[PDB]
């Protein structure tokens, strides 16, 4: 039966290698997507820092309206 | 030999341990900008009726500058 | 030493290079999403003081137009 | 057959591992891609906002 | 007069904005729980 677990230690060793094989693909894809995370996470805290300006602005402006409606 | 398969699983783990936090956090994003889309969109309409008061005030008191 | 069993050590040392890059990118990732975290907080904030003055600036400013 | 047997497992045991990872990669993106569909209807929301106020003092 | 007739209109626009993001925020939650199961948190 030799031949017998032979034959089981070789499909168990292609297997591993198979296995291997996707680990690199999976792990490729990861690393792929955790760059577009980055990338995106980059894009939109401009977007945050342009929105968090526009509070100043508006905050700045209601001083005016607010100075004005009381001179009247 | 594990002197190398065990080191991975171990640095595998550690990744999946930092990421599940990463997703509680961006978890949490998703519940404040959820809040601030609606609060900016209010505050798009609020200004937008501000604005039309405004226009409105001027043309009453059309001789203040 | 074999074709193959080269290709199974090579993978595992590459597949353990690149979870140390993974690594890295997780650590940015939640360190970047803590900042915004708290910027999208004194973001509200202000948003929150901005649409009370509004408000209140739409109130006085009605009440005038009477 | 038995050091095969069990690394075997061990491999496998380390690939789940790693599906699991590229899951969490996967979702992390697809979430930060959908909350950048909020933020810039936050952004234009705040545009506009602020350009009706600076009409409103700005006669 | 016909000036509260509008402020109803205003008061009822504001319950329907809001309504429409209520209804955004639950949508939003089933995708964080769902989230939240397939990791455990
Ligand atoms: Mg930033
Ligand atoms: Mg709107």
């Amino acid at each position: 039966s030799l031949e017998e677990m032979q034959r089981r230690a070789d499909q168990l060793a292609d297997e591993s290698l198979e296995s291997t094989r996707r680990m690199l693909q999976l792990v490729e894809e990861s690393k792929d997507a955790g760059i577009r995370t980055l990338v995106m996470l980059d894009e939109q805290g401009e977007q945050l820092d342009r929105v968090e300006e526009g509070m100043n602005h508006i905050n700045q402006d209601m001083k005016e309206a607010e100075k004005n409606l009381k001179d009247l | 030999s594990n002197r190398r398969l065990q080191q991975t699983q171990a640095q595998v783990d550690e990744v999946v341990d930092i990421m599940r936090v990463n997703v509680d956090k961006v978890l949490e994003r998703d519940q404040k900008l959820s809040e601030l889309d609606d609060r900016a969109d209010a505050l798009q309409a609020g200004a937008s009726q501000f604005e039309t008061s405004a226009a409105k005030l001027k043309r009453k008191y059309w001789w203040k500058n | 030493g074999s074709a193959r069993e080269n290709e199974m050590d090579e993978n595992l040392e590459q597949v353990s290079g690149i979870i140390g890059n993974l690594r890295h990118m997780a650590l940015d990732m939640g360190n970047e999403i803590d900042t915004q975290n708290r910027q999208i907080d004194r973001i509200m904030e202000k948003a929150d003081s901005n649409k009370t003055r509004i408000d209140e600036a739409n109130q006085r400013a009605t009440k005038m137009l009477w | 057959l038995s050091e095969i047997e069990t690394r075997h497992s061990e491999i496998i045991k380390l690939e789940n591992s790693i599906r699991e990872l590229h899951d969490m990669f996967m979702d992390m993106a697809m979430l930060v891609e959908s909350q950048g569909e909020m933020i810039d209807r936050i952004e234009y929301n705040v545009e506009h906002a602020v350009d009706y106020v600076e009409r409103a003092v700005s006669d | 007069k016909k000036e509260e007739e509008r402020q109803e209109a205003l008061r009822q626009a504001e319950e329907e904005r809001k309504a429409k993001y209520a209804k955004m925020e639950a949508e939003r939650e089933v995708m964080r729980q769902g989230i939240r199961d397939k990791y455990g948190i």
